[PDB]
């Protein structure tokens, strides 16, 4: 960001287009690109879209929810943010969002299968159609986002399909495609944190014993931004994660202690020891009775699997960015949910973390 | 004079038939109209060089400072003749009989601030004249006399 | 055909079509100004992807509706007076000297004139 | 008419020494309200951080010399105190006040466009 | 019980030739200019020490004093029964960068008693303070704050002077001549920060300047004098 | 002249250093305006061809009366400047 994102004013894409950026990088400036951000209306998209538009890149955001795309237009200027109605089952609408696009970003990825899509149909079927269709329109660069633990042979549906999503893209878009693996990001209304703040978290012991490498969502938002303007980063695999290792159960008590939540945790439902069959049965029952995406069977297995760093991939420093730690930002993102306010600074998170580990 | 006026002299929707006599029995003031305009008359047909120059002769901009101010009392006037020349010394040594005609008016009496309009003279009016509130109401009506 | 659509011309070699949405106007293909951006180029933008081209504003080109109009003629005089041909809601009155031997357009309306003698010569 | 909280008369101070003591008390007034500024505006930075930024603000411009321009700098800094203590600036302005902010070689500026 | 008329059908006059008189409007001020000149001379008579000069344009009287002599003259113009200017209507200013004291602080006064207005004009610099007229008129408490906010003029003795027309934390005083008409910054909403943030100015369309094709010739000359002969050498 | 008035005018830091003001004479008075930016003074907007700009001093011109009066102002504000002598 700073004042101007582009490294050089004139950039030539892989397709021979010669794009000249104008202006000093303000709202009324431009960069001559057209970055189609699939799944832009999601949690991750609203950061990817926001950074691209403010610096003058045209953003084509294909949406399926009409009332969620309205707020994305504030970020850009007049004509900067464009909208296309689409569904992954409508091939023609896909080709409307890639015809004029020089950058194509893929963010579509689900954890719960619905009555219209399975986990494979989205992490693969959407990705395969999106990647292959983009190539036929002469898209210069493709960027993809997968799980942080992609594995073709994993028994977890999410990790198995996300891994195959990496293969099927590279057999469709080709060598130019890029794959970026984000660690669980934390931000306002982050799905990673929304499970920790929920008071009635059945199976809290089982769900929160998993391990992670939390990463600030803004940096990943800029991580795609750095990759977008550069052609040197084609055909790579990137895994983005935070230095200091944290576990959900370590966070859950750390989160609760900041909110100061005697008898209350024992009664309101903070700790709900429930049998393993009951958790498996409850998730299956809601899967046919619920109407909103609930806790899934897949996240019962993932809770037993810890995050794995892959050494074949490249870190933040490969892009010149130093990742930020959850300690410097965990307090502010739960500040909404918390005499004299005690602000738990960066260093003081350890002293909180110390208080959790002490029996 | 804006006295009371009947309903049939106001361009408004009226009452036709016995309803007129019903209206004149129930309504507190029978000479008030409903306010709806007359559709048959109101908006019925729709709307479908030097001798004459003064700006160049605008009054000039002349400033009078202490130097020129002193000159009127000593030399006199361009109608009735009689560098840094300070006024304060002139007021210290000059004939008061110059003051009582030049610097002051009507035998040294101070000049009342010039009225922006002399003919602003007021008189207090009464209820039977202006048809406004009676006396107990806490206002009074003034006129130009 | 990617050649006349992006070039300015006096007239059009091909006969235009009202139903071609790539032309500059329904009644003319090539643009009538050197700096005017061809319509085919403009519609190749990001914001025309899902917007229907049929409903976009395509007013008929001005440079044709005038040249359809037959040239006015003047008999036994060499000064042409034109003031909009509509009364007092027109352009300011202008006098056109007819000494030159061709069709001289009006200042504002674009109407062309002639003389009695040169009626046969100018029409050639 | 009744003047508002934390008001002072606008006076053209004609002493070099008196202005020195007026400023010193003023700097303490900011530090006294360090806890409040955090709680009032819900700033993400702790109390010690605000004092650190306030000190960076006061250290920055201590070397001015013109007395006629000393009073002006003391007058407007009083307004900044009065606006902040009375809780007049919106939350966003204070957050961005502390969120503001090494150069690059000529090749780096030549390529992208410089200024 | 009579039918209402129809006004369109009423008979109307017919008017033909028009003789609209064209004479100098300054003639109706012939006495007014005469009355005001004496009054300004009278004030200089009552205040030789402070009234530097004065001038009368039609039916308006101007008094020019130094910043030191401001409150002294305004107190005289308030209390002295010959000139009871009780209400201070306006406290304005303007910028003329050429002179050392660029600003020109104005004081319009109203005399309900004697039915006249006066104009005390005292200069001010970017640093030279001006005494506050609050001890005389409490009605300038808000007219001075506007002048300070839009000019930066330092008013000496104001009970509480601060921003009244600009945004909180605004930088610069706008009505100056060197201050650009578009400002230095403009705001927008940044979703990532989740707040409305200031940002450096950017215009999609810059303010086109059409003053270049201004007049190159003279427009107005000296004019015609109307000074009453009693105020000439 | 010796006064650092830039701390009271509220102008941004860039006016003191990175901008140059010309004191010219168009036929009886002098004017001050700022020289154009290196880049970003005028770029064609890609939507409607509007003449965009990031320079905020493009539309500013100050009408002075005398040369020394203009020079006094430029020194007072701490402005870098140069003077263009008209041809006789
Ligand atoms: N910190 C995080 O959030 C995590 C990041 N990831 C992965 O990163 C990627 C980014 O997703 P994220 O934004 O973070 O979370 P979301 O689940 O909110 O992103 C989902 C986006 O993809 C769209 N989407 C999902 N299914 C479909 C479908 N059948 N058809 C069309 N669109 C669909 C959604 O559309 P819409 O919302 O409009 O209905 C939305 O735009 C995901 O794959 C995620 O699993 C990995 C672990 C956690
Ligand atoms: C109150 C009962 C709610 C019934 C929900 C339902 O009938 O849902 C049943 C299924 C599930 O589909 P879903 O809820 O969209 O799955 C996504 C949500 N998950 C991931 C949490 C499961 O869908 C259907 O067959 C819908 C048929 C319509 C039935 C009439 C209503
Ligand atoms: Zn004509």
């Amino acid at each position: 960001v700073s004042t101007f994102p582009l490294k050089s004013d004139i950039n030539i894409t892989k397709s021979g287009k010669t794009l000249l950026s104008v202006g000093q990088g303000g709202r009324s400036s431009r960069t001559g690109f057209t970055a189609t951000v699939f799944g832009g209306t999601g949690f991750l998209g609203r950061v990817v879209v926001s950074k691209l538009a403010k610096h003058g890149t045209n953003v084509v955001v294909p949406f399926r929810n009409d009332r969620a795309r309205r707020q994305l237009k504030v970020n850009g200027d007049l004509g900067v943010v464009n909208f296309v109605e689409f569904d992954i089952r409508n091939l023609k609408s896909i080709e409307d969002s890639v015809k004029y696009s020089d950058i194509v970003i893929n963010l579509i990825g689900t954890e719960h299968f619905s009555k219209n899509f399975s986990i494979e149909d989205v992490n693969i079927g959407a990705a395969e159609r999106i990647a292959k269709a983009a190539k036929e329109a002469g898209v210069s660069r493709l960027i993809h986002v997968s799980s942080y633990n992609a594995n073709p042979s994993s028994s977890s549906d999410f990790y198995a399909t996300k891994g195959i999503g990496e293969q099927v893209v590279r057999d469709n878009f080709g060598p130019d495609a890029t794959i970026v693996r984000p660690a669980p990001m934390y931000f306002r209304n982050s799905p990673f944190l929304n499970e920790l703040l929920q008071i009635k978290a059945l199976g809290g012991n089982v769900i929160f014993k998993k391990e992670v490498y939390p990463v600030h969502a803004l940096q990943v938002g800029e991580a795609i931004e750095r990759i977008a303007f550069d052609d040197a980063t084609a055909g790579q695999t990137y895994e983005l994660f935070g230095k200091e290792r944290y576990s959900k159960k370590e966070l859950r008590e750390m989160i609760k202690h900041i909110i100061h939540i005697g008898y209350y945790p024992y009664s309101a439902g903070f700790y709900l020891p429930a049998p393993e069959p009951f958790l498996y049965a409850f998730a299956l029952i809601r899967q046919y009775i619920s109407s909103q995406p609930r806790f899934n069977v897949d996240q019962l297995k993932r809770s037993h699997i810890n995050q794995e760093i892959d050494q074949s991939a490249k870190t933040f420093t490969d892009l010149g960015m130093v990742p930020d730690e959850l300690s410097e930002y965990l307090y502010r993102y739960v500040k909404p949910h918390i005499q004299n306010r005690t602000v738990y600074s960066k260093e003081d998170i350890e002293k909180l973390r110390d208080y959790v580990n002490t029996p | 004079s804006g006295g009371p006026v009947p309903v049939f002299k106001k361009y408004t929707t009226g009452s036709k038939g016995i309803w007129e006599k019903i209206r004149q029995l129930l309504t507190l003031v029978p000479n008030r109209s409903t306010g709806n305009p007359l559709v048959k008359n109101y908006r019925v047909p729709p709307p479908g060089y030097y001798d004459r120059d003064h700006r160049r002769n605008y009054p000039r901009l002349v400033a009078f400072d202490q130097t020129k101010v002193s000159g009127l009392l000593t030399l006199g006037s361009a109608q009735n003749p009689r560098q840094s020349v300070s006024l304060s010394s002139t007021l210290a040594t000059i004939d008061p009989k110059v003051v009582k005609s030049e610097l002051l008016a009507e035998g040294g009496s101070p000049v009342v601030a010039p009225s922006l309009n002399k003919k602003m003279k007021f008189r207090l009016t009464e209820e039977s004249e202006h048809g406004m509130y009676p006396e107990d109401y806490p206002i009074r009506i003034f006129a130009q006399n | 055909s990617t050649k006349e659509l992006t070039t300015a011309r006096i007239k059009d070699i091909s006969k235009p079509d009202e139903n071609n949405l790539q032309q500059q106007a329904p009644n003319r293909i090539s643009p009538w100004s050197k700096s005017q951006k061809p319509r085919a180029e403009a519609q190749d933008n990001v914001r025309f992807a899902v917007k229907d081209l049929a409903k976009q504003p395509r007013p008929y080109a001005a440079i044709d509706l005038i040249y359809k109009q037959p040239i006015r003629y003047i008999e036994h005089d060499n000064v042409a007076v034109c003031d909009g041909n509509g009364g007092a809601q027109g352009h300011p009155k202008v006098y056109i000297n007819l000494d030159q031997n061709k069709a001289i357009p009006c200042g504002y309306c674009g109407l062309r004139f002639a003389q009695a003698a040169f009626k046969e010569d100018i029409e050639s | 008419t009744n003047p508002t909280a934390f008001a002072q008369t606008t006076r053209y101070v004609k002493d070099s020494t008196e202005m020195r003591t007026l400023v010193l008390n003023l700097y303490r007034r900011y530090l006294r309200h360090s806890r409040g500024f955090v709680n009032n505006y819900n700033l993400d930075i702790p109390a010690s951080q605000v004092r650190t930024k306030i000190r960076q603000e006061f250290e920055r411009q201590r070397f001015v010399k013109d007395l006629p321009l000393k009073n002006v700098l003391y007058m407007k800094a009083q307004m900044e105190f009065q606006e902040l203590v009375n809780f007049w600036k919106q939350q966003c302005h204070v957050m961005q006040y502390f969120e503001s902010i090494k150069g690059d070689s000529f090749v780096q500026k030549f390529l992208k466009g410089a200024q | 019980e009579e039918p209402l008329p129809v006004l369109r059908d009423l008979p109307r006059p017919e008017y033909g030739e028009l003789h609209a008189p064209v004479y100098n409007p300054a003639e109706k001020y012939k006495e007014q200019i005469e009355e005001l000149h004496k009054f300004g001379r009278y004030i200089m008579g009552c205040l030789p020490k402070f009234v530097q000069q004065f001038s009368v344009w039609k039916d308006e009287l101007v008094i020019y004093v130094a910043p030191s002599a401001l409150t002294q003259v305004a107190t005289f113009l308030k209390d002295h029964t010959s000139a009871q200017f009780k209400a201070c209507m306006d406290v304005t200013a303007a910028d003329y960068p050429t002179r050392t004291n660029r600003f020109d602080v104005v004081y319009n006064l109203l005399s309900v008693r004697h039915n006249s207005r006066i104009r005390i004009k005292t200069y001010a610099s970017e640093v030279s303070p001006v005494p506050s007229v609050v001890p005389l008129f409490q009605g300038a408490n808000w007219f001075e704050r506007e002048t300070y906010d839009l000019f930066g003029i330092f008013f000496e003795g104001h009970p509480d002077l601060r921003r009244i027309m600009t945004d909180y934390g605004f930088q610069g005083h706008p009505l100056r001549k060197d201050f650009p008409t578009t400002g230095y910054t403009e705001v927008r909403y940044d979703a990532e920060k989740r707040r409305v943030v200031y940002e450096p100015l950017e215009l999609t369309q810059a303010w086109r300047n059409f003053t270049v094709g201004s007049s190159v010739w003279e427009q107005v000359g000296d004019g015609k004098d109307f000074t009453p002969e009693s105020f000439k050498l | 002249t010796d006064l650092a008035k830039e701390l009271v005018s509220g102008a941004p830091k860039e006016l003191i250093t990175e901008r140059v003001a010309r004191i010219y004479q168009e036929t009886e008075t002098w004017k001050i305006d700022w020289d154009i930016l290196n880049k970003g003074n005028r770029w064609e907007n890609d939507l409607m061809g509007y003449q965009s700009s990031s320079d905020y001093m493009q539309g500013t011109i100050l009408k002075f009366d005398t040369r020394e009066g203009a020079i006094r102002f430029a020194k007072g504000q701490g402005w870098d400047y140069y003077i263009q002598e008209p041809k006789v």
